[PDB]
């Protein structure tokens, strides 16, 4: 969140060929007690937004009011965004 | 030609067998294939050379011709390839070691005579012993 | 000879650096050494600023399963022949030593 030490950081950053579900360097968690928290609190915060945000070319154009059936919001610059993504809108 | 140099008897006979690019046995073939290949291309490089053998007609030059098909072998390791093992014995060993390489000592152990040791040196007495002690 | 050396009952030895403070107080060692009791005198090479240290263990005897897992550590094990052992000429014996060979 700013690039503090990454020493040892990089280096179990460089290990991963993936998810942590998978990562087979697994070896390193026995060694040291520290680390095996990092990596399984790592892995339960993977998937999680992590925010945003915008499409790219995503533009939509509905035959009757988006508001009556996909909720909206407004981002940074002043665009009208789809709360839904890709997959959901279609 | 430094793998047919290596060459220790009875060794590189299954060495051309293992890592391979046959073609089942390969027809009017010989092993290796890899004394042809550069020979073909005629090292280093060399223009007046791989021309030749493709004008009467390494590895792209190699793959070119060729047997191919079969599909047989891969590394390099892969295989094909009182106490004792024992129990029994398939391999994965059932009794001792390994945390292999261990397993492959088992596979061209069979059979049926105990010590030796040959080659010589001298643990399999001493590891089986050890093994026994531990009822 | 080889097989005399071999047969004779062995014993853990691990190789520790220089780098271990005294007032922790260095029981890290000690309290992994306690868990795994049995009959394998404990030997320690100390890599020191000048000279290769020997040093063997005081109480704690292992039981040939500690090896393995305290290798699982930053230290280097091994199961090397007992040095004190080596005297006497029965027991093993000295005929039985030469059979392996």
């Amino acid at each position: 969140v700013y690039g503090i030490p990454h020493k040892k950081a990089e280096e179990l950053a460089k290990l991963i060929p993936k998810p942590l579900q998978e990562a087979e360097l697994r070896a390193e968690m026995e060694k040291d007690e520290r680390i095996r928290q990092v990596i399984e609190v790592a892995m339960r915060l993977e998937g999680l937004n992590r925010h945003a945000s915008v499409h790219a070319a995503g533009v939509v154009i509905a035959a009757e009011p988006l508001t009556d059936l996909v909720p909206l919001m407004r981002d940074q610059e002043g665009r009208p965004v789809t709360q839904y993504d890709m997959g959901a809108v279609e | 030609h430094h793998h047919h140099h290596h060459k220790a008897g009875e060794a590189q006979d299954l060495a051309e067998g293992w890592r391979a690019f046959l073609e089942a046995l390969k027809p009017t073939l010989r092993a290796f294939v890899r004394e042809a290949r550069p020979h073909l291309e005629g090292k280093t490089l060399v223009l007046r050379f791989p021309e030749s053998k493709a004008f009467h007609h390494l590895l792209p030059l190699a793959r070119a011709q060729f047997g191919v098909e079969e599909l047989a072998f891969v590394l390099e390791k892969k295989s094909l390839s009182p106490p004792w093992e024992a129990e029994e014995g398939e391999d994965p060993s059932e009794e001792l070691r390994r945390l292999a390489r261990l397993l492959g000592g088992r596979l061209l152990w069979v059979r049926k005579p105990k010590a030796p040791e040959a080659e010589e040196p001298v643990s399999e007495d001493g590891i089986g012993g050890n093994g026994i002690m531990p009822p | 000879t080889l097989e005399e050396v071999l047969e004779a009952p062995k014993a853990l030895e691990v190789e520790v650096d220089h780098a271990l403070l005294d007032e922790k107080g260095v029981a890290r060692l000690k309290s992994l050494l306690d868990e795994h009791p049995g009959s394998l005198p404990v030997y320690l090479r100390v890599l020191g600023p000048f000279g290769e240290a020997l040093f063997a263990l005081r109480e704690v005897r292992v039981g040939e399963e500690a090896l393995g897992l305290l290798e699982a550590e930053g230290y280097r094990a091994y199961l090397v022949p007992d040095r004190e052992v080596f005297l006497q000429g029965n027991g093993g014996g000295p005929k039985e030593e030469v059979v392996p060979f």
